[PDB]
């Protein structure tokens, strides 16, 4: 086990957060290339 | 056909009535992309009256151009600011219905009578986005646009 | 002969009546989902 | 010989590359793959690989998480889903935001807000600690 | 001449890729930018009832449109831009109208002046 | 018929030929992009499935849940790709179903929800909309993802169907299994890979899972848009071939009214 | 009078949605039913009153269940019952010209019970 | 034209042969939604009869109004009931013809007389979907639809 | 029409002069394809002849269907043996344009009168490739093919 996964996370969270920390940690240049491609627009319906 | 072509040089206002809008049940049938008049300038009518005809004129040949598209792709593939269109020109498409006083016969409704200033400030409001939430079926044979709102809430009650 | 706009609807064909039917489905739903808000909006403005 | 395979999901650096050694992070702590490695299964942590060529040349680029399969045929497979070459990155947002995100260390809304408040911090502090 | 040369191939150009106006999206920036320019001139051959413009007017209408000075415009303003400039125009530079009204051509000193004049406005608005 | 009904027709025949012109045209610069981004897609998504393949893990026969997992989008006019996935997943579905597996459908787009609603309409366990609209992005991979691991179905092995782009004209409905951890760790290829835990290998199963939908959303997504090209030309030939005959018999209705038209003027002018 | 004002309505509104959710699902249910209702013999007129009798059981909703292809049969059995059982609601429906409140009761009453008993 | 358009007047049955069935190969061409007889009542022809040559007319109906479509989104844009009436519009498009004795030299068939019982029983099994599962063209110029049966065998080797 | 109906039974060859060749620079703007002609008969105009301009038909129609692909699939994608044609057709379209004595105020160039069989040489050494070593312009607006090749020089000193 891991701390994170203590809360119950799954490690796609956790790989969501950093790749999140790391494109918000980008050159003011390359945000405008990494903003895109990165965004979800996928949504869920009840069933 | 030679008699009309030849009586629309005779007139000063005509008002097409069509069978095409007739089917879709809005009465009286005034077809607004055919009917015209001398009267119809910013000088004699007014600058707002002048600017919310055109308005509503544009709005409906838009929806017009639009119909061909949704043909093929379906309405849910349009953009967000042409799906506004198309509401909006259903919104005023029924809104220009209203039922008169000697078709009660028919129709059952109470005949009604709209003065001029209802009529632009109605227009004015569907044109503006003031009135996105309710369901065009709220505008079908009414007068006034408050009897538009009024409607809408009876509707929504009765739900 | 040329082409105009919304001819479609004027011919009357097949794909008229399958523009006519698909914009009133599109519109029905549209009308469900207002008229729900509409009622739900009056309950929370009651108060 | 080793077959590495180095990809993002937008990009990709090395494709059945043939390179000497290859530096990962790793959940169960750094290591360095070889031509014969044994083989591994893991996921990777903030970190930044470091890739030697054939020739005497180092790549380095921070990846921030993923995983690194090492095979029977000496065929390393590191997907990591954000990977960016160092010169793409600046230390006053990194550092910013690394205080940022102790700041609302404090503010322990939950144990899954702590928690995505570590994993933000521990983000940053290798950016930071790699970048300086 | 001068100027309408050049609109006219503009417009043939938007003419064969209105089609896409819709989808407007979707399309590179050849297209996209193609059908952003006509749409603008489009806008500028709008005129109302019993109000001719001098030829001197027209010209410098159209050179602002299609020189490039309007594309970075929401269409639905341009009319307005045009009922504004036009004004302007008639008001201060009068000198400049009645050197393109008698000399008949943008000479490169009345071409300079007049971009400088539509510049200055276009920042101004 | 008439001359005006032909020619309301003839009309309205150009329109949707003009139609149909302009969405060949899109669905071409649409399709050319994701071609151009499914390069890399290709190669993450190969390296990500590296271990199952170079590894063989067979599951253990003697389970009982299943998942499917069908992946299209929300758009029509693409030929038969929603048709041909749905088909496979149902395919799939009753095959399994044989066994007595209790199956379990998710279908990534509203064409494979609809499709599958009459029959397989309690099987869903959920699905997702907005797909196709832009392009795909590992986000939306990880979002399905976590819907799928967060729902209380704990599945001991999967099938995902997707559409392979084989060529801007072909493409084939394929489908790659996916597993679960529990059917990892008891696998006897896995005792060759040191390091393992019953921990490092379901983070790494949770990414695979994560790769894999990525993997698929890309292929299919391209196959999409290759499929609306076609179809749209098609689409387009189809109408253009038709106005041929339309404008033959609009132009002989003209001459033919023309010359009763005439005949009669001329007729009633000798008559009297 | 008092049963074409819903029926010409309902048959409106089904005619715009004829080329395809829950309430336009019903909507259409019941459009179909009543075009079934609307098919008839040939040289086999029917009185007034067993046309209102028949289009008021399949207005009110009594037949939103039934089968299509069913209705065809069902209104000429279900129209024999009453022009066997219950001949004096016709006979109090024709002479009255409008349909009474107790009337319509006797109508609700004879519709349930065939529908019931019909299967 | 004025003259077949005043002759409809006088016949009780019609059988309109068109071009655009013959060109599809189709023989006799004979329109089934054109030809018209005033014999075709549910007390002269009985029930069944009756009810499977209106069934047949229903469903090609149907398929002439889905044409429209067809002949340009292609079929991959239908529903599945669509789909399936298309099919069995076909099935039964190709089922009313027939080889005649007369044409042996022309076509080389043998001539074939099909009692009406097997008539109304073939098309009614074409109707309910005894055979969903055989090619269209296993009904293509057949007798009595053990023909056709027998057709789709050869043609599945 | 019956006008046009009537005048082409005595037309024995056809010009189709198009604006979208007019606008693409190459004068006269006689379209290469709608242009026809009765005496197109290797007995009438000779083998070689016919068949040197049924090669230029041939390459100029099949650089028309591959102007869509490269318009939608991108260039790039196009085998070597397509590039090839597309220079080809394009250096071929280049040399139908001529510069006309009585045109010289609008071109300048001087004009010039192409015997038959100069134009026959030009266009097979076209085809057969010997000239996939010239820049395209420098048969734009070009007598015989002699001197394309001085231009090529002249363009290159």
């Amino acid at each position: 086990v891991a701390y994170w996964r203590q809360a119950g996370l799954s490690y796609i969270r956790y790989s969501q957060i950093c790749a999140k920390a790391v494109r918000d940690a980008l050159k003011t240049e390359f945000k405008a290339n990494a903003m895109k491609t990165s965004g979800s627009t996928i949504k869920i319906v009840k069933v | 056909d030679p008699a009309p072509a030849t009586t629309f040089a005779h007139l000063d206002a005509t008002t097409v009535l069509s069978r095409a809008i007739a089917e879709l049940g809005i009465y009286p049938a005034v077809d607004p992309l055919d009917s015209t008049s001398r009267i119809m300038d910013p000088n004699i009518v007014g600058s707002e009256h002048y600017d919310v005809a055109r308005g509503v004129q544009k709005i409906l040949q838009d929806y017009k151009s639009l119909q061909d598209i949704i043909a093929i792709l379906g309405m849910d593939e349009l953009s967000e600011e042409d799906k506004l269109t198309v509401s909006r020109a259903r919104k005023i498409q029924r809104f220009l219905s209203q039922p008169f006083q000697v078709a009660e016969v028919f129709t059952g409704h109470l005949g009604k009578l709209v003065p001029l200033k209802e009529t632009i400030k109605g227009f004015q409001q569907i044109l503006a986005g003031e009135y996105d939430h309710l369901p065009e079926q709220a505008f079908y044979m009414v007068g006034p646009i408050e009897e538009a709102v009024a409607k809408a809430d009876k509707l929504a009650e009765e739900h | 002969v040329r082409s105009s706009a919304g001819a479609v609807r004027d011919a009357g064909g097949a794909f008229g009546k399958r523009e006519q039917a698909e914009e009133e489905r599109y519109f029905r739903a549209r009308a469900k989902e207002q008229l729900a808000a509409l009622k739900k909006h009056h309950e929370n403005e009651i108060s | 010989q080793m077959s590495f395979t180095f990809a993002s999901p937008t990009q990709v650096f090395f494709n059945s590359a043939n390179v000497r050694q290859v530096d990962v992070p790793t959940q169960t702590g750094a290591f360095g793959i070889l031509a014969a490695h044994v083989p591994t299964l893991q996921v990777l942590r903030p970190g930044l690989v470091v890739v030697h060529a054939e020739d005497g040349t180092t790549s380095k680029y921070f990846v921030s998480s993923g995983s690194v399969t090492v095979n029977a045929d000496s065929s390393v497979q590191l997907l990591a889903e954000e990977a960016v070459t160092l010169d793409m990155l600046d230390l006053g947002a990194a550092k910013a935001n690394l205080e940022k995100a102790q700041s609302e260390l404090l503010g322990a809304a939950d144990e899954a807000t702590r928690a995505e408040i570590q994993i933000r911090i521990e983000a940053n502090e290798a950016l930071v600690k790699a970048l300086e | 001449k001068q100027v309408a040369g050049t609109m006219k191939l503009e417009l043939a150009q938007y003419r064969e890729v209105a089609a896409f106006a819709q989808f407007g999206s979707d399309l590179d920036a050849a297209t996209q930018q193609l059908l952003s320019r006509g749409v603008r001139l489009t806008e500028l051959l709008k005129q109302g009832q019993y109000s001719p413009m001098a030829i001197e007017e027209q010209v410098a209408v159209i050179y602002a449109g299609v020189r490039g000075y309007l594309d970075k415009l929401e269409p639905s303003k341009i009319t307005k831009f045009e009922n504004a400039f036009l004004s302007h125009v008639i008001s201060q530079h009068q000198a400049l109208l009645g050197k393109i009204r008698t000399d008949g051509k943008i000479s490169e000193e009345s071409d300079a002046k007049l971009k400088e004049i539509v510049t200055n406005f276009l920042a101004g608005f | 018929a008439t001359l005006k009904d032909i020619t309301r027709r003839l009309k309205s025949i150009k329109n949707i030929q003009k139609i149909t012109k302009s969405m060949k045209m899109v669905a071409a610069a649409k399709y050319a992009r994701a071609e151009r981004e499914l390069k890399p897609a290709r190669v993450y998504g190969v390296g990500s499935l590296a271990l199952y393949e170079k590894a063989d893990i067979k599951t253990p026969e003697d389970k009982k849940k299943h998942l499917i997992i069908g992946v299209s989008s929300d758009r029509g006019l693409c030929g038969a790709i929603h048709s041909s996935v749905a088909k496979q997943m149902k395919s799939e579905a009753a095959n399994l179903a044989a066994a007595g597996k209790e199956v379990k459908i998710i279908g990534v787009g509203d064409k494979i929800r609809s499709i599958l609603h009459r029959t397989h309409s309690d099987q869903f366990l959920v699905t997702f909309k907005e797909v196709g609209r832009r392009p795909p992005t590992f986000g939306d991979a990880s979002v399905i993802a976590l819907e799928l691991l967060n729902s209380g179905y704990e599945f001991d092995e999967g099938s995902i169907i997707f559409n392979r782009f084989r060529s801007v004209i072909s493409y084939k409905t394929e489908e790659k299994p996916i597993f679960s951890l529990d059917t990892i760790s008891s696998a006897e290829s896995m005792s060759i890979y040191d390091d393992i835990d019953a921990d490092v290998l379901r983070n790494y199963q949770e990414y695979s899972l994560a790769n894999i939908i990525y993997y698929s959303l890309k292929e299919s997504t391209t196959s999409e848009q290759s499929a609306r090209m076609t179809a749209m030309d098609n689409a387009s030939k189809n109408a253009s071939e038709m106005i041929d005959k339309l404008t033959l018999t609009f132009n002989r209705t003209r001459q033919a009214v023309i010359t009763k038209e005439l005949i009669e003027i001329i007729s009633g002018a000798a008559a009297l | 009078k008092q049963v074409a004002g819903t029926m010409k309505l309902e048959l409106a509104q089904y005619r715009e949605v004829a080329a395809f959710d829950a309430a336009t699902q019903q909507l259409l249910s019941r459009g179909v039913r009543l075009t079934e209702l609307l098919k008839q013999g040939q040289y086999s007129p029917m009185a007034i009153e067993e046309q209102v009798a028949v289009i008021y059981a399949g207005v009110r909703g009594y037949l939103d269940k039934l089968e299509p292809s069913k209705i065809t049969k069902f209104e000429n059995a279900f129209l024999s019952h009453v022009i066997s059982q219950h001949q004096a609601l016709l006979g109090k429906i024709r002479t009255d010209g409008k349909i009474s409140e107790e009337s319509d009761a006797k109508l609700k009453e004879i519709v349930t019970n065939f529908l019931a008993g019909f299967e």
